[PDB]
DNA sequence: TGCGAAATTCCATGACA
DNA sequence: ATTGTCATGGAATTTCGCA
DNA sequence: TGCGAAATTCCATGACA
DNA sequence: ATTGTCATGGAATTTCGCA
């Protein structure tokens, strides 16, 4: 069997509902299987139509060769196997209740909700203008299993915007305090 | 004066009055006998004011000039005191075309990785498609990688929207764009300043600085052209697809897509190229390092036979940007403070400021 | 089809299939071991759609589209199949630009005698002096001698009132114009019929055609412009100033003013040229005869090392005039119908008549 | 003394009142000593700011050494001289009741009336349209004393306009009938 | 070790308005 | 303080297939 | 029958928008 | 059925003045 390789699979999946920001209150996630490469996508609902103009939007940068996700209503709807159908991606379902990744994914997927909420405290609606930033964090974040970040596995250089400071991603004093205030 | 026309009328010899040829007197003038006929000689005082009138007659050149005087006139040196007011007519220095050509064009090295340089500017007005005028077209350097956006106007506002989905990719070193309203702000200055972006302007009214997108824009005009032969021009929907289209789009020089220089390995398009499908992404990263750094790069062309090439200290002319109907196409003299490189220079400008300009924009001041 | 194909996978020889190599099967598909690696061969009857997929991603001409190809798929001469389609698509033939210099520019002879052709055009609008906004240019093609008439518009009725001023004067044989419509309407075809004034027309859009007035405008130009140095633009008065400038004007390389090659003697101007003083007039119009035919003359330049000329029957593309944003540059492919001189043709155009066009409104259909 | 040239001397003057044809009155009449090449212009009167107008027109084709005129008021006027020397033409002026040209010029200036009043009736009204075809007449007239005509002498070629039926220049029986009916 | 044909490379042209 | 670029299709050149 | 300097001719550049 | 042109100022070349 050939060596893995990015644009080999992408993981989508939604996030959500969250305090509205700018209008949107969700955030599609996209993470490329080999890489760990994480784009990010706000909408306004789990549609499928929502999906679809979001996709699109990165399919006309790189296209998957699969697309897998768990059977989420948008995701299984015939309209987005038709779309998927048309871009000659194939489509690829968890069984309900039983999601499965890869460990790779799985963790990407932690810090991502992690880095969510320690930024939506303090500021839960102004995070629609930071998801430029959160990106740029999740794909300079070094690796552990692979020598390199997911930038570098991309593109196969170092980054101009380095995160030298690997962050703590964990709740001080003050915002376990008004977040257990925030949402009670 | 009649200093040396006195000492001539005898018959002695002044230097630069050939001693062959007779010098008389006759209705109260000196004359002289020479192949072409009988001329006047003036007097050195007379001479400048017969040069000018001769000249004003039609604003003409050293040899046109030169003509009208020979008609009536022999003295020695003419053509040194036509050449003396050619250089002091404002009129004329500032009207007239230059008939010198720029030094070859520099082909600056590309950018040695992704990232480092962005190339930026706005095609349009085009027809209104949903509303929107124009496209903010963004250009990697290195890669050619090119990334889209509609939008209303060329604005600094929509120029940060599209930007800041953009740079959630990555952050590039440079941004290199024209001196455009939207890239000049302040806004927009602060905009880079708070990314650690620097951001580079090429020298006024010169496109060919921004070649790398400029370039750019044509092919993505063609195409559009093309996908909306014998249709209603409506663009906006196809923005994604002629990008898409373009970034793995061979160039037939380099033998790669600007896909596959920037992530060295096609995505799920058509005809993909899989020659890699053995390697490791390692041995591919490997390989794509190679790839980028042994591409063709072209080298300046041989100068034309006359051009000019600036040196510090010179009287030089910036062309006037948008000159009015019968209004002159050139600046008053300015001199080279300094020489950043063969095709451009700092210059003592027409009001009093520094000033950074191309060649291209310049003629050398002539007669000195 | 499979035809050729299942003969091949046993181990015959079909001719452009080069011997030496070996042709499997594999995943119900032909395959072969290619230096650069396995790629499928497609049977014959799927070959077009195959090209005219990788063309259309993004419209791509020769190199591009075959490199595409090439990353999937080897058979017997590709590119030729690749030009096929090139020829074929209406989309790029329209357009692309074209990569094929004109022939070198002729050069006619001048007219042998004053009066003989006249060459008219308008400049303008200019900013408004006392009502007026264009020029009436008249040169007459032997002498270069110039008339100028102020109007309010580059009319009919204007270039008729001033003509019938300067023909007062002499009638000339042919007067040649571009397509203006000011030149092309019937009542200024009566108006010349009446006179027995052959009109002579540019092919459309060739201004160079019109080389003779059009040169003279740029001097008209730009004596204005140097009279008006830090004045209000008011050109009017200057019309008759900027006339008698230029008529008595020498010309460099012919050693005569306009005014001499027309009458051959100065007139009471400045710097007036004598040289003929003892001559009866007749004696001078003898020296003027001569002159006249003894002009400098000078002849077409070497061609590009990538030029074409026309041929009859040949399929070559009219430039669209005015095209609109996002439409192609070019009209349909059409025939050379004559071929005129190397530098005009007539074809059979985009609707069905026949044009008279220059070369350099034309190129030549690609891929045949 | 060297030999006549054109633009050696113009002789100018009036011929007019006239009936009014598009508002115009008067006739300057401008006649090259030399070569005898017509030029005529219409005028609204005989002063000295519509000779300045019209010489305008003329001395931007050519400048002549000398003007010759009567001492019409038009041009003993100091305006007038002040309009010459600028422009370095000397005035010349035949003593008053007695005026003197040359021959030809007499001649000419005798041609000039009689074609005028010719075309006159019927149209008297009708001249202005018809100046050019006089002056092209009159320049491609033959001159008896001179193997040539006045276009010829002043452009040393043919014309396209050679006149070849040498006119009547004379009032036949049913144009002196209604001269005689109009000026009665 | 040399031929004829195909494949590849070269590069002037022109447009980014 | 900055700087031209590159798809295109004929033609020139090199390589391939075979002997 | 030759030199140094002036005069003339050559010609690429660019604009007629 | 029509078609480039020519002022310009440095540089290249020729001619002039003298011996
Ligand atoms: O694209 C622009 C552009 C212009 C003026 C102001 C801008 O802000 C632009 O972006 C002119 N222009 C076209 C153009 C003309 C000629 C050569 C090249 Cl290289 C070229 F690109
Ligand atoms: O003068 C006109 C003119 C035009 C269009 C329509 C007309 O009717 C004109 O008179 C363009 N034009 C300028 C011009 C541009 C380029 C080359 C040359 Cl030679 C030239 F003259
Ligand atoms: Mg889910
Ligand atoms: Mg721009
Ligand atoms: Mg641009
Ligand atoms: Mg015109
Ligand atoms: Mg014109
Ligand atoms: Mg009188
Ligand atoms: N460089
Ligand atoms: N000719
Ligand atoms: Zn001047
Ligand atoms: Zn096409």
């Amino acid at each position: 069997d050939r060596p893995q390789k990015p644009f080999d699979k992408f993981f989508i999946d939604y996030i959500g509902p969250l305090p509205p920001s700018q209008g949107y209150l969700y955030v599609l996630v996209v993470v490329d299987g080999m890489t760990g490469f994480t784009w990010l996508y706000p909408t306004k609902a789990p549609s499928t139509s929502a999906t679809v103009k979001s996709l699109n939007v990165l399919t006309s940068i790189a296209i998957p060769k699969v697309i897998h996700s768990d059977q989420g209503a948008a995701f299984t709807s015939s309209t987005f196997a038709e779309w998927a159908k048309e871009r000659g991606i194939h489509l690829e379902f968890s069984t309900p209740y039983h999601p499965q990744s890869s460990g790779k994914v799985e963790r990407k997927n932690s810090d991502i909700k992690r880095l969510l909420t320690k930024l939506l405290v303090g500021r839960p609606t102004k995070w629609y203008d930071l998801l430029p930033v959160v990106q740029l964090a999740l794909n300079n974040t070094y690796s552990p299993v692979l020598k390199y970040t997911p930038h570098q596995l991309l593109f196969g250089i170092d980054s101009n915007t380095p995160f030298a400071n690997q962050d703590t991603l964990d709740l001080t004093r003050e915002e376990e305090l008004s977040l257990l205030q925030e949402i009670r | 004066l009649d200093a040396e026309l006195d000492q001539l009328l005898q018959g002695h010899y002044i230097k630069g009055y050939p001693k062959q040829y007779t010098y008389f007197l006759e209705d109260g003038k000196v004359k002289v006998s020479r192949p072409e006929g009988v001329k006047i000689i003036p007097p050195q005082s007379d001479r400048q004011k017969i040069v000018l009138q001769a000249h004003n007659l039609a604003h003409t050149g050293r040899e046109a000039t030169l003509l009208k005087i020979a008609n009536l006139y022999w003295w020695p040196n003419m053509r040194k005191d036509v050449v003396k007011q050619l250089g002091r007519c404002q009129q004329c220095l500032i009207t007239n075309a230059s008939n010198k050509a720029s030094g070859p064009i520099l082909r600056p090295d590309r950018p040695q990785k992704p990232f480092d340089k962005f190339f930026i500017d706005y095609i349009g007005p085009l027809p209104p498609s949903q509303g929107y005028l124009y496209v903010l077209v963004v250009v990697d350097g290195m890669t050619g990688f090119t990334w889209l956006y509609p939008t209303k106007a060329p604005s600094t506002s929509a120029t940060v929207k599209s930007l800041n989905v953009l740079t959630s990719i990555a952050i590039p070193k440079v941004i290199h764009s024209d001196q455009g309203a939207a890239f000049t702000s302040s806004t927009f200055a602060e905009w880079a300043k708070e990314r650690g972006i620097h951001l580079e302007f090429s020298t006024p009214y010169h496109p060919q600085s921004s070649g790398k997108v400029e370039r750019k824009n044509s092919d993505i005009k063609r195409l559009l052209t093309k996908l909306l032969v014998g249709r209603p021009t409506k663009w906006y929907d196809l923005l994604p697809v002629v990008q898409l289209a373009l970034n793995n789009t061979y160039s037939p020089v380099l033998k790669y897509t600007p896909h596959q220089l920037l992530f060295g390995i096609d995505s799920n398009t058509p005809f993909a190229n899989q020659d890699t499908l053995d390697l490791t992404r390692e041995e591919e990263l490997s390989l794509l390092q190679e790839i980028r750094t042994s591409l063709y790069h072209p080298s300046t062309p041989p100068a034309s036979s006359r051009s000019w090439s600036p040196v510090v200290g010179q009287l030089v002319q910036e062309r006037v940007a948008r000159p009015a109907s019968l209004r002159p196409r050139w600046h008053k003299p300015s001199t080279v403070l300094k020489v950043l490189n063969p095709r451009t220079v700092v210059i003592l400008d027409h009001l009093g400021n520094n000033r950074t300009v191309s060649i291209d924009n310049l003629k050398p001041t002539s007669h000195q």
